[PDB]
């Protein structure tokens, strides 16, 4: 009977492990983890806006801005500077948007590890019940010996 | 300038109006009356000063 | 003979009742009727059966079919979400959010 | 000692190491020729446009919702519309005779500080009064300032 | 269904893995043998027909594809029959 | 991502067996893509190219099969997702999902094992096929399409016999 | 009419497409209209005479 | 016989662990992980 | 704070800063530059946050 | 009577920011504009 109590203690621990891991699996991504995904991906969408802004500033810069007896003053390099800035930002946006994907896959691999853990807990729980069945047979065998 | 399908704005395209404004004998520091319309059928923007 | 029923699967498709099913599975009468009606509607919409009434198919109920009305749970969820908005209202996320 | 050099020059022995030396590779090649649909993957495709590669990595993440995919489609449509509205300025024909060779086109996008795209077409693939679809090449952005 | 719209590229298909199919290993044997049978001149000792005369008479059959005989018995049968020849 | 409801509409854009309703009227056409709608049968000869996509571009009847096959993949995935939930009501959704893909595939084609193929000698099969393999070997049915009928019939076999999806009673 | 084309002898081939400029009307009602069948039947203006 | 049932319960759990880990090994890099690799490496090519 | 700082610098930059026989000298592009800087910082703040 | 009306608004800042707002006249009825007819202001990214 005390051995039975020991086995039901082991079963309650296995059940707490199984249901806790299932609680981690069904709600794999909570309201905060996906908030980071949306925020990180929103940074990836600024490349066309910055490209338009820099091209617009470059084009608006080539017009002359000094006049009188002195002329000119416009920045002939403005177009190459804008092409440099937009290329500079392109590496940053590709880094942000790749780190979004890497975080996504990190959460997916974590969820798969919760399948490994939840299934292990379920299997241990299932084998404990059969252990109890064997000890029930053994216990009533001792009764027959009595 | 115009909006894009993603909700960003295209680069503004300059149009030279110096002749047209100089034809309007404006008062000093007075803003010219600007009239814009889309057109039915024919795809043209009417821009009038 | 107007229905070219040749096999037990053809009879299942016609009568909308599974005859090759084992006796182990037990289902309520109303749910079974729902399943038969759903199978008949699905066969009609894909025009597997000769010619559905095009006026009837154009009804909103068959426009909403795949989305809401093909599955009982989706239909119940839609009907409660219409009649009981407070259940599905989440302050965290909202349509038309500023 | 000495294989027949004419026989070795056959395509079958050119394709040897790649396809025909192994039975599985030969079967895969023959089915991939006869059954394209099996090996067609929408995710990756040869000759993929750069904006479809923007699309795939933008939409590739753990959580997909209607609004997220809608916004990704909108960005893709913006790219497609921008690359479709451009107009050709000038061209050059790679060959002395117009019958063969390639023709290179230059096109300007509708933006103030313009972006210049170069496109090439093949006249050899043109036949029966209609240019072949695969003869045309996609527009390529010119990075230097013009 | 599928057949009522995607059939008819061929007049007569055959089952996966049968001997008569153009992706079967028999079809690979035939296609490979056509090209291999010419790599040496007939008079050369390295000629395939001279080197493996029984291969040229091989039957192509579902029998020869399905029956997993022992290889060593086939090497014995080949050496034995050539010794009974010489 | 197991977003089957959104995948159904997105895949329904290119092709939908139920049909298309526009301004409340049902449309005659079945495929929404013009080069798939217009190309109604394969070319007299295929493209010889070790790229599956150029050959499917040359004969977009192939893209129709690729769409059909992704429709079957979606239907089977939705059935399996319902099946892996073991309550009574959901298993009938699993059945109606598989039946939906079942009539889409239609009648599995019969293929007689008795044929005109004569067990020919390698010498003779080679001489025959030496001209210029279809001269002597026949095309087989797509093993993937055959596999869809095998997995659907086995899955319905489990739904009819009160098994689980892996065959465990 | 806005069509650009390349000509050589009797042969003319189109270069640009006015599809994306006509698509904006289709886009005003969203994705379900972009992918629709009539959208793929937006006309191309004829090239040359 | 009950001890046999206990051992076959332990075997089914070991099989689920073995095949799940094999499923993680054969597809070691999925379509998302290598997408990040391609995107990250594309940033390296902008220096020229 | 950075958005206000950059907008303030842009607005304070458009006034002319050379005078005499030579005039002008202001940076007409300052507003587009400020909009570019504030958009540039927006991606950084969304990454940090 | 029908259609939409698009508004342009300037924020109180020196290098001004311009916001565009749209309203629907079809949804307007009974002398009062419907609340859902109005749209939220949208920032204009280009320089004005």
């Amino acid at each position: 009977d005390a051995e039975k109590t020991v086995l039901e203690k082991s079963k309650a621990g296995a059940q707490s492990r199984f249901d806790s891991y299932g609680k981690l699996y069904d709600e794999n991504i909570n309201a905060g983890e996906n908030q980071a995904m949306t925020l990180r991906a929103s940074a990836a969408g600024l490349t066309t806006a910055v490209q338009a802004s820099r091209l617009a500033g470059a084009a608006a810069d080539l017009v002359p801005n000094i006049f009188g007896f002195a002329g000119g003053g416009s920045r002939w390099g403005a177009i190459a500077e804008a092409t440099g800035y937009v290329m500079e930002f392109s590496a940053n946006v590709m880094n942000t948007e790749a780190d979004k994907i890497s975080q996504s896959e990190t959460y997916r691999r974590r969820r798969q590890e919760w399948e490994i853990q939840r299934n292990n807990a379920e299997a241990e729980l299932k084998q404990i019940d059969a252990q109890l069945k064997s000890l029930a047979v053994r216990r009533e065998a001792a009764v027959l010996q009595k | 300038a115009h909006i894009r399908y993603d909700g960003t704005w295209n680069t503004p395209i300059t149009f030279d109006v110096n002749k047209k404004i100089s034809e309007l004998k404006l008062e000093k520091n007075r803003a010219p009356g600007l009239y814009c319309a889309g057109y039915q059928g024919e795809d043209t923007l009417l821009v009038m000063f | 003979a107007a229905a070219a029923i040749k096999s037990r699967d053809d009879l299942y498709q016609y009568l909308l009742i599974d005859n090759q099913v084992s006796a182990a599975i037990k289902t309520t009468r109303i749910a079974e009727a729902i399943a038969s009606i759903q199978l008949y509607v699905n066969r009609a919409l894909e025009n597997v059966e000769e010619n559905a009434n095009s006026g009837v198919i154009s009804r909103q109920f068959f426009i909403d079919w795949d989305k809401y009305n093909k599955r009982y749970s989706t239909w119940a969820g839609v009907s409660q979400l219409v009649y009981y908005p407070e259940n599905y209202i989440d302050p965290t996320m909202r349509i038309g959010q500023t | 000692e000495n294989a027949n050099s004419g026989v070795i020059s056959r395509q079958f022995f050119i394709d040897w190491d790649k396809y025909n030396k192994r039975y599985s590779t030969w079967a895969g090649v023959s089915q991939l020729v006869y059954y394209p649909e099996n090996y067609i993957d929408p995710t990756m495709r040869i000759g993929q446009t750069k904006m479809m590669d923007a699309l795939l990595q933008s939409v590739s993440q753990s959580q997909l919702n209607a609004d997220t995919v809608e916004d990704a489609f909108m960005s893709y449509l913006t790219s497609f519309e921008q690359v479709a509205n451009l107009k050709v300025i000038s061209a050059y024909h790679d060959n002395i005779n117009n019958d063969q060779g390639l023709t290179y086109f230059i096109g300007l996008s509708e933006t103030d500080a313009g972006e210049y795209y170069w496109r090439s077409v093949d006249h050899s693939k043109f036949n029966d009064g209609k240019f072949a679809a695969n003869a045309w090449s996609e527009w390529h952005k010119i990075d230097c300032p013009i | 269904g599928y057949n009522n719209q995607f059939s008819g590229r061929a007049s007569q298909y055959v089952a996966p893995g049968t001997v008569s199919s153009m992706f079967s290993p028999a079809a690979y044997l035939t296609e490979l043998y056509r090209e291999a049978r010419n790599l040496h001149a007939s008079d050369s000792v390295y000629y395939l027909d001279t080197r493996r005369p029984d291969l040229k008479s091989m039957a192509l059959s579902q029998q020869n594809m399905d029956i997993e005989l022992s290889t060593l018995s086939l090497s014995n049968e080949l050496l034995l029959e050539s010794i009974k020849t010489e | 991502e197991q977003n089957f409801d959104e995948a159904n509409r997105w895949l329904k854009y290119v092709w939908s067996p139920s049909g298309y309703i526009v301004h409340g009227q049902i449309q005659n056409y079945q495929w929404n893509v013009r080069p798939l709608l217009e190309d109604t049968s394969w070319n007299s000869d295929p493209l010889d190219s070790v790229d599956p996509d150029a050959v499917a571009q040359h004969d977009p009847m192939h893209y129709k099969v690729s769409t059909f096959m992704r429709t079957l993949d979606l239907l089977i995935a939705r059935g399996d997702h319902a099946y892996r939930q073991l309550e009574r009501d959901t298993l009938n959704e699993a059945k109606m999902w598989y039946m939906q893909a079942l009539h889409l595939l239609g009648d599995k084609p019969y293929l007689p094992l008795s044929t005109t193929w004569s067990d020919p000698r390698l010498d003779r099969a080679a001489d025959i096929t030496t001209q210029n393999l279809t001269d002597l070997f026949l095309p087989q049915i797509n093993e993937v399409m055959m596999n869809y009928w095998q997995t659907l019939a086995q899955r319905v076999y489990n739904l009819r016999h009160n098994l689980s999806i892996d065959g465990q009673p | 009419n806005g069509a650009q084309y390349m000509q050589w002898q009797s042969y003319r081939t189109r270069l640009n497409t006015l599809f994306a400029r006509q698509l904006v009307a289709r886009a005003t009602t969203g994705i379900d209209t972009i992918l629709s069948m009539e959208t793929q039947n937006i006309q191309e203006p004829q090239l040359g005479k």
